[PDB]
């Protein structure tokens, strides 16, 4: 599946099994763009999370409960949700996915 | 290694 596509793809289960992962298909000036939309509150207490005002087409690859490496096993969910995501530096930009909402 | 605005465009784009 594209979970396990992706997840290879990209380093993410080469030489360990990443539980969970979140694809954005969104162009990368639109995620970036969130930094600067609406402030809330991380889950740590600190305030540098913002909250995306549209809903974004996200795909999220949750690990299986039988998925051991080398063979990691993700299941696949599509949706289409408002993300929020952690900003630093300059430029502001995400630096960590902080959530779905 | 990559910096941490990288690491999450890696991770986590796919425009």
């Amino acid at each position: 599946n594209y979970c396990n596509q992706m997840m290879k793809s990209r380093n993410l289960t080469k030489d360990r099994c990443k539980p969970v992962n979140t694809f954005v298909h969104e162009s990368l000036a639109d995620v970036q763009a969130v930094c600067s939309q609406k402030n809330v509150a991380c889950k740590n207490g600190q305030t540098n999370c913002y909250q995306s005002y549209s809903t974004m087409s996200i795909t999220d690859c949750r690990e299986t409960g039988s998925s051991k490496y080398p063979n990691c096993a993700y299941k696949t969910t599509q949706a289409n949700k408002h993300i929020i995501v952690a900003c630093e530096g300059n430029p502001y930009v995400p630096v960590h996915f902080d959530a779905s909402v | 290694k990559e910096t941490a605005a990288a690491k999450f465009e890696r991770q986590h784009m796919d425009s």
